[PDB]
């Protein structure tokens, strides 16, 4: 049966995960000494590989030839976890399971031994959602635990949850992925699944998926679906509405240069086309702090800008310092109330008036 | 104002002034504050 | 068909019994003395049988009937008392109360309490039967203005002394709880039997139980008495009552006298009073807000109250009172610079 | 619901997907209201529970198309919130989740329908979150908002986007001109308010809306001049009033753009309007105003509950106190 | 263990009794007169004699010798009203008795006569927190209860519970017990009990009770405890500063006399004792606005609060209104940006130094 | 192989690392006969509540009678130690929360301990009781069997009614001192022979605020991450913050008004692999500690005593209005990060935003 990129690619080992090699370094240095905690706390972003390690670490901890750093993958009980199967990996929603008989019986069936592996994991997605008496409730538990279960506990956000939770879990904190991981993954995952695929197509997912690799991939299903089973640029540049282009660059003269005209052409003309307007936005910004950058440093400017390098330049002549630090404040935001407005047209041209009034 | 309290009020920078003095002691030989 | 006081009631029951009785207000005390001195009148007259009921759709009506179309075994002459429920008789219960009329006998004493009827609760099928011989006791709590001369006269039945001072702390603990004023009252003479009662006799053996509407403090606020204003905070706050109630009820006068400022420029009062349909008894506190305060005010007011309302549903926090203080202390003449309530 | 022409093309693409067995499970669709996102997604469905479809369009003659359009099908879970609420709850999706947690009836495919993720609560985002990560075999879910980022930044992430563009000005201009009988100037003021999305405007035609703008717009020219601005309530307080706010906000716009210089603007069935604001009212201003007036719409939107009168009679008391002169102006800031 | 003093000094007398000396003259012209009311309704505060005077009420209306204001306290009745295991003396709290079946419960064994007692008295706690249904069962039970029995109602918040009750009901509402007689109590008890201690220590526990003779009476314990079996100045101050939780107030008072070095001592003991930062900063913003109320009105400081008063008036009447305006705006910045501070203690820290010793520079309406 | 929390929970009095107070208050009323009935604890997570709790019911229970130093060996102290003694009654108020559970509670009260001299109850998180389960308990706090005592514990010592503070002897434990944390670090460490370096440990201490729990989760997570040791560079690495010196030189470039060095260290932290929210968050708690200093001389633990006398120079040199805008800058930066392009470039945006608004030497100003 046909799967998505996610669930196809979801890594089966300690080194089909990319980044974060502190949490994983760890994990593997408790596993091969035997020091394992009773509550690990997976705190980061969306996308980075929290269920992942998870599950993982069930792996390696149910693994029938003994407590793996790596599990092999291929036992009973590591193949029922690879497809969802294990009765001791109890996978538990917060959000669900807030009610109060559901945390009694939680906590009143951990004396049972496990039925098949040596440890009753207790995998608890979104902890923060839990209310308040549960985690009281659950203190217990979590302080001395039997022998036999293992809480692994995932959360978006940690600050959330009560500090006593915070006090009595491992807490890994998995970094966002950088551009050059995401890059490198989807690399990596398109030459594995037969598919050309084009290094600004992938520069581009990379740089759309804002440091999830979970968005990078849907972000390229989606251009799968659209670009006729080709990763090609235009593709999805079209898909992903990214100028890439001397508009922005115009658009960003014109407001330093008042002119209001101008810019009230230039975004009637961008709706027509039908961009993306937080793209918009995010490339004024990036032109915004390139100009502060070069009137720092002449020499942080790049080539790919060569054809309006004179142009740009000039700006970081005219412009003062103070200026670009206003434009930049205004177009920041802007960025933050686009999702608010009335409608994102309407956002968009509220920020630019609001640049414009700003003036030496 | 001037320009440079107009673009950091602008900013959200608030601009504290000291107005109080004295209150800040200790190893403090601050001989030139810039006022 | 007599509109009668409990003041005056002694005298209507010594020169004699009515077949309906009918006990309607809201003061607890008067209600409460009213219905011991008819009961123990009738008592005195040879009326053994004191049965209460309380009106509610759950409670049946079989025992009531039984009881009404019968006697007492060792008694007779029954007295029957009824216990409106607070909101008033409903289609069901005006019902009930037409059916108890038709065939209400002269032996049976009726006695009704209860919150006073509206105006279109007053008409009705049993009140219009009943008029021809129906007494009916006015019991409403008097107001503050009215509080010194119920309390001396309650002192003076009593033989007690008391001063303009004494009156006073007398009227500002016990304020709308006159049921604790005359407990009050009593304990007083007991302590001191010689009857005087100065100032320090009463202020050392009193405390603060008054209880108040948010309709008072809104009054208030529009006198524009700190005092009293922030008495009536506090004994709301102990209350427990929430401050939704309080922040809707100022909400309206607030509106009200925006739009008679602002729409006052060129336009009579009396013609905007006359369309808006207000009370008559509340056409001068208006026009004495309206010009106690100008436009500068009533606008940082509307700003105060509608941060206090997104601080209380959305931060969900508890410092709702202190911001409702504040708001009570700016609509009085006060300076109220506003960055203190942030306005 | 009904199919808008500018529909035919994505669908046609869309189906593509699932013509190949490569359909993305989750599909959040971001189009604007009046867009018909609806019928794509009714389509869609349609099309995947079809036994023997022909094509794209379905057969219409097998025992799902009859189910379909008998809306008795045991398949096709549609998730939405209750008539007299405006939001979902946590056991819908529970519910949902706990019917497609096991086979189909007829044995084709499962549809999971949520007619507005926006509205969905947090804890029932996150409760959905789980089926949507692994849906079970042959299960699809057709997800749909108008603003994306207002959703959990998860579910977002787990969904394929795809974005309904709405269709070319003029095409949009002359459909609502063959579809109601009314001056040009009017239909391009309403797409251009309705951001461009015909229906929309369509809608807004149909009821009284049009007439509560009209009133509003002269409420607004009579304040204008005489700068009595509390009389605007009147024609403010209503239950519609995010879009009557929404309105004065394109008003001030269209002003302040018209100040800066433009060609056009969205109000363009008001140029005097248009032209007495800008004229009447300083740029900074102009800009106060319409942050103040924007800023009390999200607040009017995102409260539940919150005293409506008491809100816009607040705005309407700053409004006039900003028109004093040597009063500090408020300027947006994170 | 040797009892505790809460315990072992339970007036078990009239005489005995500190404070309240209207309500302990009621009692005893009602007992000796022979005239008891069907209810009887004690309020108040904690600790301060409720529950001692309605137990010294019960043991004397059933007393062997017969009504008295004076009970023997060596009959059978009177040792078993002071043992707490006196049968007729019935003592329910409406915590957990607001049911509707034991409501009827009560109400049905009400009717029985007393077992050994003259009169079978009802002492309820917190009758405030009845049901409807109960208050309204209890309303009627009271409106002709049977001449055997007898209730000693025992609140604490009378504003709660409607007049209603008080229709039926004679209340005697008791008041704080000031400081000397905490402190004159405190010193009978000590001194009865061979106990060294200093007048300054009991000054201390008497102000720090707060008009409650059960918290002088747990302090003093403590003190005890921390003393070595002495109660001395240092030890009680110590254990004040330890249980002292006022930091906002002492902040707020640094703050306006500018001394940078105390604010820092206070911010230090604060983050000993673990408060929450953002929790302090708005107790901080509260003090202030009570400060600027009651600089427009005196009356603005309600009287629920009473043991930082003379230091709320002396600050109000001190610091003048553009001060405090500023303290308050500083402070309102201080905790808006707090999120975003490198730390909370940081960030409480950076707006105090701002409070104190900085101002800041407030926008120019620049002409039109 | 087991947690370093439950390995070492104190055993004995004398085990406990601060708390002082609540430690010689209690002992001396076990000395001295003088035992309250109902004992509240108070104070932040991880302080020792519990551990006090705990060890005090060993003392009241323990075989060889009533003392402050309970042997440890008799069965009750071991039993209590294992947490499974019959008579210490360990009672969670989130579990028992209604009015009727904590009245299902208080109905086996009057009955005698099993073996244990004292029934000893120990409620966990009291504040979470309702208001009626609170009311419900005072009978029993003010005149509970001789035989039974309450053991109270709450984080939130300010929910408690003040009927229930004034019924039992409260102790408000306090968090620990920083060179307490790492000393009871280093001793752990040492007694179970692990190699561990001082910085170390100061960043762990550093790291747990006040709660011992917290230090000591810290450390076994370092333990992992360092394979076996406790290594400096294991430490920072774990918890994301670059040493104090890149920072301090990021402030000195910053004022000094050279972009250069400020764009050099922002590049080499970049290639050095660290979020730049903690380099922000860095650079804000320099200048907040710069500007204490001003404030008062005795502002800078020992920890930074090896960089005290560097940032005493920037505290002279530095004016402290300018101190102030930089601090406001750098926060307004970090409000603004989230919603940045990039965290380089929003970082990279927020030290421009410093250096054009500098005072002394603001960056020049091209018409
Ligand atoms: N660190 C990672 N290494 C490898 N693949 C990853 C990583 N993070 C995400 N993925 C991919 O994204 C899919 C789903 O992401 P997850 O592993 O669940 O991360 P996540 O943090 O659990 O997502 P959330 O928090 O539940 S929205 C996986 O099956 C992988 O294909
Ligand atoms: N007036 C008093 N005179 C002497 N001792 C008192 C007095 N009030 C309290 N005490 C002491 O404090 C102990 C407890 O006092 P209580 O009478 O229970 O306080 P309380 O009014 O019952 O508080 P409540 O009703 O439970 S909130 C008594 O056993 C005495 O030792
Ligand atoms: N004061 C202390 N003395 C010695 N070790 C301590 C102390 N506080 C904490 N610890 C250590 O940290 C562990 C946790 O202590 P606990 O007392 O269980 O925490 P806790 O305070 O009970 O948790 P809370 O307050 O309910 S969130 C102990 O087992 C010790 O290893
Ligand atoms: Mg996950
Ligand atoms: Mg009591
Ligand atoms: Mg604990
Ligand atoms: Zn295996
Ligand atoms: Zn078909
Ligand atoms: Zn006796
Ligand atoms: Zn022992």
């Amino acid at each position: 049966s046909y799967q998505v990129l996610a669930r196809k690619w979801r890594p089966q080992t300690f080194a089909d995960v990319v980044g974060q090699e502190h949490v994983l370094t760890a994990l593997a240095n408790g596993l091969s000494l035997g020091r394992i905690h009773h509550a690990y706390l997976f705190s980061g972003t969306r996308g980075v590989g929290k269920t992942s390690i998870a599950r993982l670490l069930a792996k390696g901890l149910n693994c029938e030839t003994g407590i793996t750093a790596t599990p092999c993958g291929v036992c009973d009980n590591c193949r029922e976890i690879e497809q969802g199967r294990f009765v001791d990996l109890i996978e538990i929603d917060a959000a669900s399971r807030t009610k109060v008989e559901d945390t009694r019986d939680l906590l009143d069936n951990v004396q049972y031994a496990p039925a098949r592996g040596r440890f009753k994991v207790y995998l608890i997605d979104e902890v923060h959602m839990l209310s308040r008496h549960s985690f009281n409730a659950l203190l217990k538990t979590l302080e001395e635990p039997p022998e036999h279960v293992k809480f692994l506990l995932a959360t978006t956000d940690p600050q959330k949850l009560p500090v006593t939770i915070l006090s009595r879990c491992l807490q890994f904190h998995l970094k966002a992925l950088d551009v050059e991981q995401i890059r490198h993954q989807l690399e990596h995952i398109l030459n594995e699944e037969h598919i050309a695929h084009e290094p600004r197509a992938l520069q581009l997912l990379a740089r759309a998926a804002e440091g999830s690799l979970r968005d990078a991939l849907s972000l390229t299903d989606q251009a799968i679906a659209s670009g006729d089973g080709q990763v090609s640029t235009q593709a999805v540049s079209a898909m992903l509405g990214t100028l890439d282009d001397d508009q922005a660059l115009s658009l960003v003269e014109a407001m330093v240069e008042a002119n209001g005209e101008r810019v009230m052409a230039l975004i009637n003309e961008a709706a027509a086309r039908g961009i993306e307007w937080e793209a918009l936005l995010v490339e004024m910004l990036g032109l915004l702090h390139r100009i502060a950058m070069v009137q720092l440093s002449p020499a942080a400017l790049g080539n790919d800008m060569a054809a309006i390098e004179l142009r740009m330049r000039e700006l970081a002549r005219t412009i003062p310092p103070t200026d670009i630090q206003l434009y930049y404040q205004t177009l920041l935001i802007g960025r933050k109330e686009l999702p608010y407005a009335p409608d994102r047209r309407m956002g968009v041209e509220m920020t630019l008036l609001r640049a414009l009034a700003f003036h030496p | 104002t001037s320009r440079r309290d107009w673009q950091l009020q602008q900013l959200g920078i608030t601009q504290w002034s000291l107005r109080r003095p004295g209150a800040l002691q200790g190893e403090i030989a601050i001989a030139i504050p810039a006022h | 068909m007599i509109r009668l006081y409990p003041e005056q009631l002694r005298a209507q029951l010594n020169e004699g019994l009515r077949a309906a009785y009918l006990l309607l207000g809201n003061d607890p005390l008067l209600l409460q003395e009213s219905q011991d001195a008819v009961r123990q009148v009738a008592a005195a007259q040879g009326f053994e049988e004191h049965h209460t009921f309380s009106i509610d759709p759950n409670t049946d009506w079989n025992a009531i009937f039984s009881l009404c179309q019968a006697m007492s075994l060792f008694a007779s002459r029954q007295t029957l008392l009824l216990l409106l429920p607070e909101n008033g008789p409903n289609a069901a219960i005006n019902e009930q109360l037409l059916t108890l009329t038709g065939l209400l006998h002269d032996d049976l004493l009726l006695i009704v309490r209860g919150n006073k009827l509206s105006k279109a609760q007053e008409n009705a099928a049993w009140f219009t039967a009943l008029a021809n011989r129906s007494v009916q006791v006015t019991c409403q709590t008097p107001e503050q203005a009215q509080l010194p001369r119920w309390v001396a006269a309650r002192a003076k039945q009593l033989n007690l002394e008391l001063d303009d001072a004494a009156n006073q702390v007398l009227c500002y603990c016990y304020e709308g709880n006159l049921l604790a004023l005359a407990q009050a009252l009593e304990r007083l003479s007991l302590l001191w039997p010689d009857g005087k009662l100065t100032l320090p006799r009463v202020e050392q053996a009193v405390n603060d139980a008054a209880h108040f509407t948010p309709f008072h403090w809104v009054d208030a606020l529009l006198m524009g008495k700190s005092k009293r204003a922030l008495h009536i905070l506090q004994q709301l706050r102990l209350e427990g009552s929430e401050p939704v109630i309080l922040l809707r009820t100022l909400q309206r006068e607030l509106l009200l006298l925006v739009n008679l400022k602002r729409q006052s420029a060129h336009t009579p009062l009396r013609a905007l009073f006359d369309k808006h349909r207000v009370w008559q008894n509340r056409r001068g506190m208006m026009g004495e807000a309206l010009n106690r305060l100008s436009q500068t005010q009533l606008r940082q007011a509307v700003q105060l109250l509608t941060r206090t309302e997104l601080t209380l549903k959305q931060d969900y926090g508890q410092s709702v009172w202190a911001e409702l203080e504040g708001l009570s202390l700016l609509l009085c003449h006060k300076p109220l610079a506003d960055v203190f309530i942030d306005g | 619901m009904r199919w808008y022409p500018w529909l035919r093309p994505d669908f046609e693409k869309l189906v593509a997907s699932y013509q190949a067995g490569r359909g993305h499970h989750a599909l959040l669709i971001q189009a604007l209201p009046g867009m018909g996102d609806d019928a794509l997604i009714y389509a869609l469905s349609r099309y995947l529970l079809c036994q023997q479809p022909q094509g794209h369009k379905s057969c219409g003659h097998c025992r799902g198309c009859q189910l379909m359009q008998a809306g008795t099908h045991p398949d096709y879970y549609t998730l939405a919130p209750e008539k007299g609420k405006n939001t979902l709850g946590v056991d819908a999706v529970r519910e949902v989740t706990e019917k497609l947690n096991e086979h189909a009836r007829l044995g084709g495919a499962k549809v999971v329908w949520v007619t507005d993720a926006a509205l969905l609560t947090d804890a029932a985002a996150n409760a959905l979150l789980k089926t949507l990560e692994e849906p079970p075999a042959e299960t699809w879910f057709f997800l749909a908002t108008r603003e994306p980022e207002r959703l959990l930044a998860t579910l977002r992430s787990r969904c394929r986007l795809h974005y309904l563009a709405p269709p070319p000005e003029q095409y949009a201009v002359t459909w609502l001109s063959r579809e109601v009988t009314m001056s040009q100037d009017a239909l391009l003021a309403a797409l251009r308010l309705s951001a461009g999305s015909p229906g929309a405007a369509l809608a807004l035609f149909q009821g009284d809306n049009w007439q509560a703008r009209e009133t509003l717009c002269q409420a607004l020219a009579y304040s204008v001049p005489s700068g009595d601005w509390y009389s605007l309530l009147a024609a403010l307080n209503h239950e519609q009033a995010p879009a009557r706010l929404h309105w004065l906000a394109t008003l001030l716009m269209d002003a302040l753009k018209r100040h800066h210089g433009a060609a056009q603007v969205t109000n363009v069935d008001v140029p005097g309007l248009v032209a007495e604001l800008a004229n009447h009212l300083s740029p900074s201003r102009l800009q106060a105003i319409l942050g103040d007036v924007c800023h009390i719409r999200e607040q009017l939107m995102s409260v539940t509950g919150i005293n409506r009168e008491l809100l816009i009679t607040d705005l309407l008391l700053r409004i006039e106190h900003y028109l004093q002169p040597g009063v500090v102006l408020p300027v947006p800031h994170l």
